[PDB]
């Protein structure tokens, strides 16, 4: 379907997506805080050999400063792939992301944009990172009109949904899950390949109750369907949503309209979660064909925490139990 | 024979704290006094007689549209304005020592850097009217003004974001081999800002043929600069990121020309940034440079009458014609949030149009395209 | 009810809140940019005079000091009462208030606090103020636990809700609707009081449809439900929310368990906004009562315009159009 | 002769851009050399041989509990560690010069500082084993300690936040005629960040009693200094906010105890911040302290030998017992997120409560308090 492919883990897959960019787009640079010796998460192994020091590079410890510099480059039109080394310290760049970056097209009508921004970012729990190596960050995002939010469930999904948000002429922010980085290998195509962004996908058909995620917690919600075939002769339609803004209502509303229920789940807090605007959207359109409320499976609505990791995270027993209740409504 | 990798210096036995120099701090730059007499010959850069009325009328010209806007404001004609008093050398000056495509981001107060690239009086009024002529299709607050062409980065009210921006566009400017250099305004009060740290560390660290201009008036709002920093203004945080930088006297058009000339001549050869701070009051840059040109003989009372006559003529052929013209179809709320309209923002356009249809006699359609 | 009363506007009644809250609490502090000579919107005005220079005093221009300023005064117990000049301007401060203030008590197991930290920023439309004098940044708030937001629709509201916020023991972000500094006085009280936290009003009692906003579309939905009267005999209940989180969830469910239709509207926009949560919230708890889908009527997802703006907001024809047809459903 | 508000400052006639002084940098303070010998009488402190004594078993007992939580670390027993190796001497040196009860804010390098302040071995592993005697109550990463006791703020990830936050504690205790100092400790790294440049301007504009300890080892992470900034280190920019400034071998713990009690004496009854670089690597500050002692007569290889044994025993004991606590009651995961759980956060509680009384089977509960 698209040519050789090799096994590959999730940050493997990254460092191919960025090799494949930076061949095939001269513009292209990547910087960020210890980029330059192939990260932290190894994501950028060898590509400063490859392509040289002015294209892969370090910058100084400062994410406003590496946000604002990646819109600049952005402006006179060349490709800026910057790093923000973990997702919870992208706030200090929250003002040039929802202030300059998303409105940047839009306040000057079109004469000046940075559509070729992508901002990568590791993201989601990893067993211990605790407050702040843990956050799923990506309904702060959701309600700023202009950007992109892209969240890939596996090696292969990363690497096309990353070279569609470098190619995207719209800055994006793409959330790598962490914890996946040396998880699994998947076969992944050597050449570039692209995944349609707001496009979700209907990994398994099911006719009883439509489950929705994202990230990491796609593998959960696939767990939580074989449980409820097993255990309730529950046929459960699983998707997952990819990119969180603009999002695909109509994939999700046309699943719900067959099966009538609906669970959504995510690691991030439940209060002003994005499973709130999907969850109020379904309602909305698919009002009629609701049998049982949509149900939430979140995280708490805490601070992310150490010692309690085990406990905190929306786990398969979670959502089966969720489920089981909705089933019964 | 300290061997630490973060800094290159001697031992010394003796416990002295460095003592910053704010009392006689960096001197000033100067070129002309106040009557416009030249005061060191060998700075005077001897700028050719087209070229110097050309930097008195930009000047002038910015002060005549200040004067009609700052009333049309009053009014409330438009929304909102902010005048160039005090800032129109410092302004002209710059411009007219950068190279027409080197690119300039600022803020609020860069208006003369536009008036000097020939902008139009038209496009000026459109932008603070958000008529139908408005690039920017009616979507920012008057003042807040962008032109693609004139390669003048559209401004935003979020103060200093524009710095590491403008880093950012010299880097990639510096791959392409542009031999182009980015400059960047902004006020002292905006130096606070964290992003001016980031932008003046970066560019010194990313090696950026970039001129940081700061516009050190002594007031950011009410705020004056006691309450704005301790050290001896701007010009002596450039040193500390590795920073050449000067201090100028923002009134006095040659001075800020020659900072800047050599600043870009330099910067575009060395790929390093330059600071340099002009210092103005919030003995003005119009009156000086109306001093010297009297001294050389390219100017006279006469001249000076037609000139105020002519150009407030053409302001108000502008004005009035900017007043007349509706505004943008309401539909253009909608496009360029993202390059590609989304589906679900299409059906939010299409709702209001339905929403129009059914109640809009309860808008102010009469003045908006159709 | 109250003692004695003097008609103010929102800036007086804000001015007198902070006047109250000095006088009686020797620590009390207020700082931020331009406050010194009474602030841009006079919300300060004579307090210098009254308190003294060290008392309140002007910050350098830097919103990120500003907030880190004030949580380390409030670690010292002392109240710090911080000011934001635009609320569109709070984003350089999101990382000092998301990932410090708001998780401060939690992280430190409570051996540390900032609780006697209360930010306050004028919010919403005004008009003409376009993308960055404009903005209502509530829903970027209300995902991040640990922090109180809260939004008055009136000058006896705004007093008695910021006397709450200063006094209340965990940091508070207050937003001052600017577009009713100088509209209508009413009869404030001089001396200080308190309106609860986490507590909404219901301003008129009604049979057929619940109607929730806050700050000035309070106002709307007042006007919406009396359009609803006279020209469609639909009995309005209207509520005022007031605290964004943690939010009345109780006095909105039963609100709709009696009405069987709700109707939220905020000049935010819809994707992320805070109506998106009420509605998840009232579907999960009031399904079985639900009469019609649920109503959200925003701002547009876009960014906030100039010339633009009477078309943007979610006005009163707006809203009695989207509850005509919830009626009609 | 100029009249501008924002700078005090000569006229100059001739343009001079300013240029850093980087290859000779501000000066390395040292009172001692590396054979621990002292170079300059007059900068001796003479500390007593008690004080002397606390300060060497201090950084060593520090160094004995990295070895073993690092190898810890390495067995996936605790989930994270960071050590202190070179750090030993700015935190003991400095913590040293300060009062009890001057309030420390700092990052993860800090731990010398609570040694010096007497936390116990037993709280330093609860924190990082997340176990019941934790006061953090396991919620944080391994390394983020805090005492409200020993007036040591709580660490949090996010780096150069504190910077700002002590500037508002240092003001809070110039109201409250405190005669407190605020001590504020930091990386070069972490000196790039926003908030930095508002934690050193605030500082000076609102004239605080605090200490800004800059810890320069040369690299942060894999990035090295030269990636980090052009200017001469951090000390050089502190004279650019009006910041009284030192550089000091971080390797010399009489240096650093000098400066600071120097930097404490003077921002307490000047109210005016002070700014030290302390430059170490990432010729060793226990070393050096050693070959000190050892020439006053004051340890020698039988004590040396004597003191790694105790120390390492007790170290030992308190690993032991930490690792057989429990961690705290699941309950504690919803407490302190405001002061008082909201009603929605205590439904989720019981949630959890419910869940496990159901699934429970399938959760970790063998060690977690019932
Ligand atoms: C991030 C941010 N904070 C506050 C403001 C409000 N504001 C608009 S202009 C101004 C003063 C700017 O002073 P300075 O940079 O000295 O420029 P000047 O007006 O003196 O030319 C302020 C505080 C803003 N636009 N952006
Ligand atoms: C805002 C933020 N960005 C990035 C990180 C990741 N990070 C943890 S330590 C470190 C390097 C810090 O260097 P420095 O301040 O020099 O301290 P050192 O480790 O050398 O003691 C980085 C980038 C973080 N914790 N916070
Ligand atoms: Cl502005
Ligand atoms: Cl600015
Ligand atoms: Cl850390
Ligand atoms: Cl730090
Ligand atoms: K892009
Ligand atoms: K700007
Ligand atoms: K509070
Ligand atoms: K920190
Ligand atoms: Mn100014
Ligand atoms: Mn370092």
């Amino acid at each position: 379907e698209y040519g050789q492919t090799q096994k590959m883990n999730l940050f493997q897959s990254v460092t191919s997506a960025l090799d494949n960019s930076l061949a095939k787009d001269p513009t292209a640079v990547i910087f960020g805080e210890d980029v330059a010796f192939g990260g932290v998460f190894r994501c950028t192994v060898g590509l400063r050999d490859k392509y040289g020091k002015d294209r892969v590079f370090n910058t100084p410890l400062c994410e406003q400063g590496i946000v604002g510099f990646g819109i600049g480059i952005a402006v006179t039109g060349a490709t800026a792939i910057a790093e923000i080394q973990f997702a919870d310290y992208i706030f200090p760049a929250f003002d040039q992301i929802v202030n300059e970056a998303a409105k940047y097209r839009y306040r000057s009508g079109d004469l000046f944009n940075c559509g070729s921004l992508t901002i990568r970012s590791p993201w989601g729990c990893v067993g211990h990172g605790a407050l702040y190596h843990s956050q799923s960050p990506e309904a702060f995002f959701a309600h700023c009109p202009g950007i992109k939010v892209v969240i890939p469930r596996s090696p292969f999904q990363a690497k096309g949904l990353l070279l569609s948000c470098i190619e995207d002429k719209n800055p994006c922010i793409f959330f790598e899950p962490k914890i996946l980085y040396r998880a699994a290998a998947e076969e992944v195509p050597i050449e570039p390949y692209n995944i349609p962004l707001s496009q979700a996908e209907v990994i398994q058909e099911g006719s009883d109750v439509t489950l929705v995620a994202w990230g990491t917690q796609v593998h959960v919600i696939r767990e939580v369907a074989s449980m409820a075939k097993e255990k309730l002769g529950v046929s459960c339609e699983v998707i997952d949503l990819r990119t969180i803004i603009p999002w695909d209502v109509d994939t999700i509303c046309k699943s719900v309209i067959k099966t009538g229920r609906l669970l959504i789940s995510h690691e991030a807090p439940l209060t002003g979660g994005f499973a709130s605007e999907i969850s109020s959207t379904v309602q909305e359109e698919c009002f009629l064909n609701l049998e049982a409320p949509i149900s939430r499976v979140c995280g708490y609505d805490t601070p992310f925490p150490h010692i309690f990791e085990p406990f905190y995270i929306p786990d398969k027993w979670k959502c089966y139990d969720a489920l089981r209740k909705m089933i019964n409504y | 024979k300290p061997q630490f990798p973060g800094a290159s210096a001697e031992f010394i036995d003796k416990l002295e704290f460095i003592q910053p120099n704010v009392i006689s701090g960096i001197p000033i730059y100067r070129v002309m006094d106040r009557q416009g007499q030249i005061i060191n010959p060998s700075e005077d850069p001897h700028l050719p007689k087209e070229k110097v009325l050309k930097l008195y009328k930009s000047m002038t010209l910015l002060n005549t549209m200040d004067r009609i806007l700052y009333e049309s404001q009053r009014q409330g004609r438009i929304s909102f304005y902010m005048t160039n008093y005090g800032e129109e050398g410092t302004h002209v000056g710059s411009a007219a020592a950068l190279d027409n495509t080197d690119l300039v981001f600022g803020a609020y107060r860069e208006a003369g850097v536009l008036m000097y690239r020939d902008y139009p009086l038209e496009l000026f009024m459109a932008q603070c009217y958000g008529n139908i002529s408005d690039l920017g299709k009616g979507r920012q607050m008057p003042v807040h003004y962008g032109c693609k062409e004139r390669h003048f980065v559209t401004i935003s009210s979020p103060l200093a974001t524009q710095i590491p921006q403008a880093v950012g566009a010299a880097y990639a400017a510096k791959r392409a081999n542009a031999n182009r250099v980015v400059i960047c305004y902004f006020g002292e009060g905006a130096a606070s800002e964290g992003d001016a740290h980031a932008g003046f560390n970066f560019a010194a660290t990313l090696e950026c043929p970039i001129i940081f201009f700061c516009r050190n008036n002594g007031y950011a709002i009410s705020t004056p600069t006691s309450e704005q920093y301790r050290g001896d203004g701007i010009a002596a945080r450039g040193p500390g990121y590795g920073i050449m930088s000067i201090r100028v006297d923002g009134n006095d058009v040659f001075a800020v020309y020659n900072a800047t000339k050599e600043a870009r001549r330099r910067a575009v050869a060395e790929n390093q940034p330059f600071l340099i701070e002009a210092m103005t009051y919030r003995d003005h840059p119009i009156s000086r440079l109306r001093h010297y040109l009297l001294s050389q003989g390219w100017w006279d009372e006469e001249q000076e009458k037609a000139w105020r006559k002519q150009s407030r003529r053409k302001v108000m052929e502008a004005f009035e014609q900017a007043e007349r013209k509706p505004k943008p179809n309401p539909n253009l709320l909608f496009s360029d949030v993202y390059q590609e309209m989304p589906a679900q923002l299409r059906k939010q356009q299409e709702s209001l149009a339905r929403h129009l249809q059914t109640y809009g006699e309860h808008y102010p359609l009469d003045h908006f395209d159709k």
